[PDB]
This record gives C-alpha cells, structure tokens and sequence, in this order.
C-alpha cells in the first residue's frame, strides 16, 4: 500500500490506483480486459450512472486503462475535490456489483469493440504474436478477450479477489498534497481490502530466441522483430530505439516504429517495419536487419535519448538513468521474427 | 426519430407530403395532380351545401 | 423494341452504301435537333432503365463509366431545373457520344433469349 | 502560474514552472495558412516540414535537442526542447536556422526531397482522414473567399506547383521581428532567457511590417463530397463564432460544453447528463459527435462534428441536434449550465496544464500575439463561474436562432437533406 503524491500550484489533480493486474498474471484469456472492462459499472451504493452524474456537477471523470502488467484506475478532477475521488475508487476496488446483466449489455459488447478495432491494425496483430513468441506463457498471454476459453461472471469475481488486495496495488497522487491524500487513503475502505500477496516475481522471465511466427492479413503488411532484453541491459536498447527513431540514424525511415518496453522485470525491444507493398517491406527489414548485424553506435544520441526519456513527467518513477552513460555499442545477436500480410512475399527467419 | 416518422396516421402524411424524395428537375407541369385534387374537394364541398337546399 | 432488333435494322443500312449515304446524313441531322448533347448527355444515358436488361447492363458497367454516368445525368437535372443549356464547350461532341452501354445490352438480351429458348425446347424421338 | 512578457527590441513572452524536467524554446509569428494565397497555399506547411527535415532535424539530434513545428491559421510557430541545462544550446540552434541556415536549408536537393513528403502526406490525409477533411472543408466553404478559408496543410495543386522563391518571399514578408514572438516554457526563468537572447544583438529586417488583407467573413452555405464507397457519413455543422477576445468567448465555449462529446461505444459515455442523448440512443443516430467552438483572430465556428453508419437515419440525427440548440435560446436550464461550467473548468485545465511544455508554448505563443498578454487559467475560471442562464440565453438567440448555418459532409450522405430542410431548424413555431 505504497501512498505517492506530489503537491504544485495548479489547479487539476490527478490521482491514480496502479494495481498489478495486467495480462502477465491473466488466470484466463481476456480476463484482466474484462475486469478492467468493468471497473466504474455499478457497486453496491453507487450505480454506474449516479457516479458519472455526480462526477460531472463536481468536475471530473475516471478512467480505467489495461496494460500487460498492470490496471490503473485514474482519476482527473480539480485540485480541491480530492475525498470523493478517493473514496469512488475504493467504492469500485472494494465492492463492484457484478450483475450478470452489466456483464451482457455492457462489458461484452464493450470488450468486443476493443478486440475488433485492434483485430484491424497489423501491428498490434505483430506486437501480439511478438509476446506470444518470446514469452511463451508470461508476458505472452493475449492482452485482450476474444472468446478462445469461457470466461464466466464468476472467473472475472475470481480475478478481481486474487489482484485486488492492499498488497498487490499502490495508490499514486499526482497534484495532491501527500498529507491529506495518506489520511484519506486510510480513512476510506482501501485499508479495509483484504491485503493479499504481490504476484510481482523478481526472477527474469524465461525468454526464447530464434522463434518466428507468419499470419496472413488483408491490408497492409508488416515484419517486425523482437528483443528479450536483460535487467540491466535495458538501457543500451533504450538508446538503439531513440537512435532508429531520430534524424541521426540512417534507417530511420525505413522503419514505421521502433521501442523498449520497460517492465519490473526486464523488457522487450521492438522494431516494426510497415508498407502496401510486400516488396518495400521486405527490402527495407533485410537491410536493418544486416545493418545492425554489423551493429554500431559510439552515443551520439546519449543525449538524445536521454532528453527523450525525459519528457516523460508520468514516469517519474522509472528504473535506471545513469546507465545510459556507460555503454555505447551495439550488436544484434538473435532475435525473434514475424511476418503480417503478404506472407508469400514476405521473407523467412533464415535469409535475413 | 421524429413524431411525424413514428406516429401511425402521421407516417403516412410524411411519406406521402413531407419527405417523399421528388426529381429535382420537375417542371410546373407535374402542379396539375394537385390541382385536380383541389378540383375534386371544390366539387365535393360545394355540392354538399348545396344538397342541402336541393329538391 | 430490342437493342439487337435495333442493331439488325440499323446495320443492315450501315452496310449497303445505298442507304448508308442516304440514311446517315438524314440520322446525324435528327441527333443534333434531339438535343441531349447540349445537357451534357450521351445517347447511352438517355435509355429507360427500370427493366432487367438494363439492370443487368448497369450493373456491368466499369467503374470510371459509372461514376461518369452519375456526373452527366445529375448536370444534367441542374442544367434542365435552371432552363438553360450548358456552355457550348461543355457540350458532347460526335466524337464522345459513343454507345458504350450498347455492348453490356447486347449481350444480356442474348443471354436472356438464350434462357428463354431453352426452357421451351421441345424434343424429338 | 506566471505570465511574464517583457519588450527589448524583441517581444519575449515566457511561463515559468519549477518541476518540469524538460526546457521548451521557440518563436511563434503572428501568421500562418490566413496569410497565404490559393496560389501559394502550403508554404507555411512547407516551411514546416524543412524545419524538420533529416538534415536540420540531425543537427538538433546531436546536440541533444528535439524540434517541433506547428502550422495554424492565425499564427506559426517553430520549437525546440531541451533539458534545464541546455536552455542556451537551443537559441543557437534556432539562431543558426533562421539566419545562416535560411539559405542551407532550402537547397535544390532538400527541397525536392521535402516537397515529394508533404505531397504523399497532404494526399493521405484527403485520402483517409476524414473527419479532419470535413471540417477542413466545413472552414472552405464557411470563409470562402476570404483568409480563413485556406487549409493549413495547403492544396495538392498549389503545393506541386511551389518553389524555393515562394518559401523565400513568404519569409521575407512574415518571418519579420514585428510579426514574431520569443516564447519559452518549461522551467527556465524569464530572466534567464532574455539575457541570452539581449546578450546577442543584430535586428536583421527590423522596422519591415508583413502586408495587410481584406476582413474575414462568413458565409451560409455547403459543400457535399458524396462517397459512397466510404462506410459512414461524416458530416460537421456550424454557425458563425466567437473570435478570440471576445466578450461572449467563454459563454460561447459553454454552451459546446452543454451538449459536449459522445461515443456509442464507451459505456461511460452513453450515462453523460446530456439531453440529446435520449433521443439518439433509442435508433443509435450515430457512432460519435463532438461539439466545439472554434476562435480565431476574425472569427470563429460553433457547431459540431458527427460520425454515423446509420445512414437511413440522418435527417434524425440532424434534427434532434438542432431542436436541443433551440433550447439554449429558450429552456436551458441551471443544472445544464452549472454541469458546464465544471466540465469545461476539468477539459481547460487539462489543456492549460498538460505535462508537456511544447503545448504549453504553443498556447502561450498563440495568446500573446493577439491579445498582448495571456490570461491566467484562475482568471478565466472566475470569468466561466460568472455566466448565468441569462447569459447563454442572449449568447444563443444572437448566434444560433435563426441564423444561417455552414455544412460539409464526405461519405454515404445521400440521407442528408437539403440546406433548407437544415436552415429551418435553427428555429421553432411559436405563437
Ligand atoms: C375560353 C378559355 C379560357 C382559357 C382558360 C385557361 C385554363 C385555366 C385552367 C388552369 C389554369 C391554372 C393552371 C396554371 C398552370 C398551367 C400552365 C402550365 O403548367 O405551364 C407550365 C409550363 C412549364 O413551365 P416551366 O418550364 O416549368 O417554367 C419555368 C419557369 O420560368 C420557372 O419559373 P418560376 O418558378 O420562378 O416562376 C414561374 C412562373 C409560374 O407562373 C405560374 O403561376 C405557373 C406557370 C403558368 C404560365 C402561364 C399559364 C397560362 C394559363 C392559361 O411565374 C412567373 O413569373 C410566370 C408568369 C407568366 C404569366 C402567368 C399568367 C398571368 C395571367 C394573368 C391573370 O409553363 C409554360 O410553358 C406555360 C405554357 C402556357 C401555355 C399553356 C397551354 C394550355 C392553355
Ligand atoms: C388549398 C389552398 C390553401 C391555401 C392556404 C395557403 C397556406 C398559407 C401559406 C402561408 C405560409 C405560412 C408559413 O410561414 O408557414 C410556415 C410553415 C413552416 O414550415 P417549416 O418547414 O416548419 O419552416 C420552415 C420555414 N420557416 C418556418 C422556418 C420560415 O410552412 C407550412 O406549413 C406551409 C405549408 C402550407 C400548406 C397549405
Ligand atoms: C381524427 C384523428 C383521431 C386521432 C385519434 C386520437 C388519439 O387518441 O391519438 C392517439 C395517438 C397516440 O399514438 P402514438 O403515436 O403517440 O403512440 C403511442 C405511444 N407509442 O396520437 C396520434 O395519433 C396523434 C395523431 C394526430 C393526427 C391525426 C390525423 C392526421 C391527419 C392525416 C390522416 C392520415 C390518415 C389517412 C388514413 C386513410
Ligand atoms: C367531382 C365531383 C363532381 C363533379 C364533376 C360535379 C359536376 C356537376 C355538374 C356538371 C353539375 C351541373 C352544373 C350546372 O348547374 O350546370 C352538377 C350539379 C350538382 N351537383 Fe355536382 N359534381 C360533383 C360532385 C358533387 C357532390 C359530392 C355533390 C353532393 C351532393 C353534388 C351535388 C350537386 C347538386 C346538388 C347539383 C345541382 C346544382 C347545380 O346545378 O349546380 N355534386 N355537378
Ligand atoms: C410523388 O408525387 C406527388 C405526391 O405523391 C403528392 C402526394 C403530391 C401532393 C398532392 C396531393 C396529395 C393531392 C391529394 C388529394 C386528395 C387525396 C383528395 C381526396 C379527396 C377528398 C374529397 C377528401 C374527402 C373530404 C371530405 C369528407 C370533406 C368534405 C365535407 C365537409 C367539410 C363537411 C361539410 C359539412 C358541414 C355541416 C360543416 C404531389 O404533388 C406529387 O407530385 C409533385
């Protein structure tokens, strides 16, 4: 029960109920989506109506993002209103109704336009399978619900007792003054949650290399590539990410994206290379993949990216920063490969 | 949707007078059905008044 | 009356130089009094269409002509809504009012007439 | 919460913020896409694009510095972010662009690179995006004729048809030291940059002014980009704004609070206290819809945006949208207003105060250069406290009661009516 905060002059407040309760730690496919689907529905005193009504005479909304580890709970309103914020979100960690008929008219139907506009972007379909590939069962479980295995009302109960607990969330203010928020935090019913275990596990993620997937797709194509990088090794592949998303980098356009992303645990690189055609698509991710086979760098973008890694003022929390400034030189061992489109013009594993 | 599409009677006066999709080229011509709709209700009108005086 | 009865009629006088130069003269002139060139139309968008044949025509009708079609025959609303003609630089010239529908009839009115001849054939022992 | 702007030879305007961890510097010029011609539409944009360029845009890389551009219609502006310690490095930088490179930049081979990446960027956004195409269009042919009819990324013709000369003459006739403001934000005090920026002298074409035009006006009217090979119906509807500046600016803005956002699909969005959305629920008029209230130098557009696949049904979702506009001349009532004042407090701060100073720079710049000043977001919430029903009510029956409206539309279509049909609602029967 880890209370941050971080008082300014402004007038809009932000607080925020991080909890580990993403796809990484998903009992079932999907599961975590539609619980995250159904936070701010209705609780046992509060209807999902009356909480948006009153939240709009006062000035502020909620919301509730799903990630691959976690499932924050965000709250943005003005400055002076904070309480009520405090003790809506215990309302919804503490006692969500439920009913079977919120799961049918709202949370499906919900859930389903969320699997369907991500069903349609080729390199989310990538970035999936590139998941799926490395971490075979960890990071790699489906981020989102798409009916493979049954999902009752009561395994998304279930899943809401295991990761909603004192000892698997942090409550993070940001434009609160630390003083008030802690009080009110333990005034209300956050203390009051059974605090279970933290399914945080500190050893490294048993990651495979050399595996490649194909999956055919209408529209445009994509092959992209993905890294299974170290505790400590996160930082170099920080900077290659910044170094092939910036005007430094020759390559640089002829990649679409290009980034890290930052666990408790390790990470993941990516890179993703999309076009029409097949054909610039093959011919620009079997130059890259050749450039960076004779890998190079000699941190001319130490400072790039580490201004980069900086205007991210919601990441005031974040790992490592000084390691940028001790290596400064990249290879490019082995890695994992998947092609999205025309997969028969697409290349293979083997001649890249 | 609005009353004048969901109401029974008043559908059939919106499809019929009020929404009902006409060539934008017609010409004066395409008045003369509506005039003989007016005909027949002078001739109806006019003739039941009179009725009442007619041996 | 048929496309192919019209196709019949009018090729059998396109081809004997007899009629062909006493007809023709007659035909071209009857096309500019008609009309439809100074609206922007082309023969082709003046035939009624609410029957099979020409459903089955439309339907067959590239893209780039059909979307063509469209634009000449809703110019052409305007243009007659407005009681004016178009500016005579817009009009179609003889060189563009091409029956490009005509082939898509021709050949729907001999697939239907094929049909018809065979669900009555009759036969012999 | 500082508005600090001092005047030397040159105007420097700064917002200063203790916390911030990044610097951002930057000059913004009191011209953009209203200042160009049909014939010369897209120099800004272009401008733009070589001020990013891979060849300038590297030069930044090394250095540690990041670029960003922003072309609009009243103004322009060219920024470039730093950390706290390098607040010099990034003056240099656009001192060295915008005087010694502004010759480098625009060689014959950067240039024909650049203008091959607007082309395919402008062509894809005609192509895709539709919303943004509509209320391009919706400002085309509301302002045609007039400055601020001119899209801002430019017109496919008028771009192909571009050269170094033009790039040349627009900024020698609107990149003067009158027509620009020095804007800094992020955490860099404002006497910490007016030093450095006082430190260096040389005008470089001082006391040239940019040249003047004719006034901006609206006029009732359409424009119909019927697609029937597109999925939906995108339309976007307005009357006649607010300019910047203007007494009613914040009750303008209220009343698009009113009747606000919508999207079907997210479940908290359907439950918002908004009347209008009774009546589209029950058919499903539409996917979304968006109101807004859009200000600028000589005027403004107020109306709304909309997204449907129900296109046998339009005439309902136009309807129903234009009786619940009546009601601000009428009925609104104090539990409407007072729920719009809130929400608009939450979506103003959240503009005013992001995490992001280049935003910030941005607002800041585009402010100053109308107005001279900036007001502070705790004034103008003392100004949105203070509307009353009696307010809107005014505000309503001036601009939307019986007024000429401005509609453009792309997609299946058909199902919109006419311009009278449309017209006839901005009003209702009465005794
Ligand atoms: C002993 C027997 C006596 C004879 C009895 C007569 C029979 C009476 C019974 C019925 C009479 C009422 C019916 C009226 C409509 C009949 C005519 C008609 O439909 O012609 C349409 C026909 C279609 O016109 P259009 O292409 O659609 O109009 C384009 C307009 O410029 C589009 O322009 P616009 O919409 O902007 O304005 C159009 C026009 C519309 O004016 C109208 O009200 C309708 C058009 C009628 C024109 C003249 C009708 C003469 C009837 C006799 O308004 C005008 O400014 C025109 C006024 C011209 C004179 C009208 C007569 C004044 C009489 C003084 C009393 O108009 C004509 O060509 C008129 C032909 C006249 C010969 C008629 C032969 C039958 C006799
Ligand atoms: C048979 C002989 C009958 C002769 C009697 C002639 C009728 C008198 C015509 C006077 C028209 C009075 C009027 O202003 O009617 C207005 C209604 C309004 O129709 P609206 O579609 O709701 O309005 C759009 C135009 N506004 C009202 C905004 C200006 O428009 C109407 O409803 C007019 C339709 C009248 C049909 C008769
Ligand atoms: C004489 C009118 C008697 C109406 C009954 C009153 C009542 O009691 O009407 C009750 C209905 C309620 O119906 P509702 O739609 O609200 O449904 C209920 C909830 N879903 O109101 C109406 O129909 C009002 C319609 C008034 C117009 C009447 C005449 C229209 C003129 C053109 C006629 C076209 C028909 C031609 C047929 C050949
Ligand atoms: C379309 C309908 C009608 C037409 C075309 C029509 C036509 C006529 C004609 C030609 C006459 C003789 C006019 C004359 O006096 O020279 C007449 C007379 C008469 N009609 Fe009709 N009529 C119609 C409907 C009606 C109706 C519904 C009534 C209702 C009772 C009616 C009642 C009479 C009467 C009472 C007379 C005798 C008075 C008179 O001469 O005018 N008519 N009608
Ligand atoms: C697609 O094309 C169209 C189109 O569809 C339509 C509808 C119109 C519009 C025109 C019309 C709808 C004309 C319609 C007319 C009729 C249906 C007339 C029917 C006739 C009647 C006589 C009605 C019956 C009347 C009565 C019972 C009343 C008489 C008696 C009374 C008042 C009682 C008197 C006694 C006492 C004691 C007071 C168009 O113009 C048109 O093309 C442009």
């Amino acid at each position: 029960l880890t209370v941050s905060a971080r008082d300014a002059p402004t007038k809009i407040s932000t607080l925020a109920v991080k909890v580990h309760g993403g796809s990484r730690y998903a009992t079932k496919d999907g599961v975590a989506h539609l619980l995250n689907r159904f936070n701010f529905q209705n609780t046992n005193t509060r209807s999902a109506l009356k909480l948006v009504r009153e939240s709009e005479l006062l000035g502020g909304t909620f919301k509730s993002t799903l990630d691959r580890e976690y499932i924050t709970l965000k709250a943005t309103f003005l400055k002076d209103d904070l309480p009520y914020y405090v003790n809506a979100l215990a309302d919804v960690l503490y006692k969500t109704a439920f009913k079977p008929h919120e799961l049918t008219e709202s949370v499906l139907p919900a859930a389903r336009y969320d699997y369907a506009v991500a069903e349609q972007c080729p390199v989310k379909s990538a970035e999936d399978q590139l998941y799926a590939i490395t971490f075979r069962k960890g990071l790699g479980n489906p981020l989102l619900y798409d009916g493979v295995e049954r999902v009752s009302l009561q395994d998304i109960k279930d899943f809401a007792d295991k990761v909603y607990t004192k000892e698997n969330l942090e409550v993070s203010g940001e434009n609160v003054v630390e003083a008030d928020l802690k009080r009110f935090v333990d005034e209300s019913l956050l203390s009051t949650l059974p605090a279970g275990k933290s399914l945080v596990s500190k050893s490294e993620p048993k990651f495979f290399l050399g595996e490649e997937n194909r999956v055919r797709f209408i529209g445009d194509s994509v092959a992209a590539i993905g890294i299974p990088v170290n505790k400590a090794s996160l930082a170099q592949y920080e900077v290659l990410a910044n170094y092939l998303t910036s005007a430094l980098s020759e390559l640089s356009g002829l990649i679409s994206s290009a980034k890290l992303d930052k666990f408790t645990d390790g990470g993941l690189f990516t890179l993703f290379v999309r076009d029409q055609d097949s054909a610039v698509v093959s011919s620009n991710i079997k130059k890259i993949v050749a450039d960076l086979k004779k890998g190079k760098d000699l941190s001319p973008a130490i400072n790039y990216t580490k201004l980069k890694n900086a205007v991210q003022n919601e990441s005031v929390s974040s790992p490592i920063e000084l390691n940028f400034d001790a290596v400064k030189d990249f290879k490019l061992g082995k890695f994992n490969y998947v092609a999205v489109g025309d997969v028969s013009n697409l290349p293979y594993l083997d001649e890249l | 949707m609005a009353f004048r599409k969901s109401n029974v009677y008043l559908s059939l006066v919106n499809s019929y007078i009020i929404d009902s999709p006409q060539p934008s080229s017609i010409n004066y011509w395409w008045n003369m059905g509506s005039l003989l709709g007016l005909c027949l209700v002078i001739q109806i009108v006019t003739g039941i008044f009179m009725a009442m005086h007619y041996s | 009356q048929s496309f192919t009865s019209i196709a019949r009629i009018g090729d059998y006088i396109l081809k004997s130089p007899v009629l062909s130069k006493l007809c023709v003269p007659v035909a071209n002139q009857f096309i500019n009094l008609a009309g439809y060139k100074k609206l922007g139309l082309k023969f082709d968008d003046l035939i009624a269409e609410e029957n099979p044949i020409m459903q089955t025509a439309l339907r067959r009708l590239p893209e780039d002509e059909s979307y063509a079609r469209a634009y000449r025959i809703i110019r052409a609303h305007q243009t007659e809504l407005t009681h004016h003609l178009l500016p005579r630089n817009e009009w179609i010239k003889a060189q563009e009012d091409v029956p490009y529908l005509l082939p898509y009839i021709l050949e729907a009115e001999a697939a239907a007439k094929e049909k018809d001849e065979l669900d009555n054939i009759e036969v012999s022992k | 919460a500082e508005v600090t702007q001092l005047s030397n030879g040159i105007v420097v305007a700064t917002e200063h913020n203790p916390s911030a961890h990044t610097a951002s510097v930057g000059v913004v010029f009191g011209s953009g896409a209203a200042n160009e011609n049909p014939y010369n539409n897209g120099v800004s944009n272009l401008w733009k694009n070589i001020f990013l360029s891979k060849e300038n845009s590297a030069v930044a890389a090394k250095e540690g510095l990041a670029l960003s551009s922003n072309i609009s219609r009243d103004f322009q502006s060219y920024i470039v972010s730093s950390l706290p310690g390098s607040t010099d490095k990034s003056l240099d930088f656009l001192n060295q662009s915008f005087i010694q490179q502004k010759a480098n930049l625009l060689s014959s081979s950067n240039f024909e690179a650049t203008k091959k990446s607007v082309l395919k960027q402008v062509q894809d956004f005609e192509d895709n995006d539709h919303p943004n195409r509509v209320l391009e269009h919706l400002h085309s042919t509301a302002f045609q004729n007039t400055p601020l009819s001119l899209p801002t990324r430019g017109t496919l013709e008028s771009l192909e048809n571009l050269v170094v000369a033009d790039l040349e003459s627009f900024a020698n006739n609107h990149f003067l030291n009158s027509n620009a403001v020095v804007v800094g934000t992020g955490n860099i005090k404002h006497e910490d940059l007016v030093n450095s920026i006082e430190s260096k002298n040389l005008s470089l074409q001082t006391g040239t002014k940019p040249v003047l035009k004719k006034k901006a006006a609206f006029l009732g009217s359409e424009v119909r980009l019927r697609d029937d090979t597109l999925p939906k119906a995108w339309i976007s509807l307005a009357v006649e704004g607010e300019p910047v500046n203007s007494p009613n600016y914040f009750v303008a803005k209220l009343a698009a609070q009113i009747f606000g956002s919508y999207n079907a699909f997210e479940p908290a969005s359907r439950l918002q206290g908004i009347k209008l959305l009774d009546n589209i629920q029950e058919y499903q008029l539409c996917d979304n819809f968006n109101h807004f209230s859009l200000s600028y130098k000589d005027s403004g557009l107020w109306g709304f945006s909309t997204a449907t696949r129900n296109v046998t049904m339009i005439d309902d979702l136009i309807h129903f949208t234009l009786k619940q506009w009546n009601r601000l001349t009428i009925s609104v009532t104090d539990t409407e207003v007072e729920r719009a004042k809130s929400l608009l407090k939450l979506q103003l701060g959240q503009l005013y105060e992001s995490g992001n100073p280049v935003n910030d720079a941005n607002l800041l710049g585009a402010e100053v250069l109308i107005k001279g000043s900036k007001l502070s977001l705790g004034e103008a919430f003392k100004k949105i406290d203070a509307i009353t029903v009696k307010d809107v009510k005014a505000w309503a029956g001036k601009r939307l009661w019986d007024q000429d409206i401005a509609i453009a539309g792309t997609g299946q279509i058909e199902g919109l009516l006419d311009y009278m049909r449309i017209r006839s609602d901005m009003s209702m029967m009465r005794w």
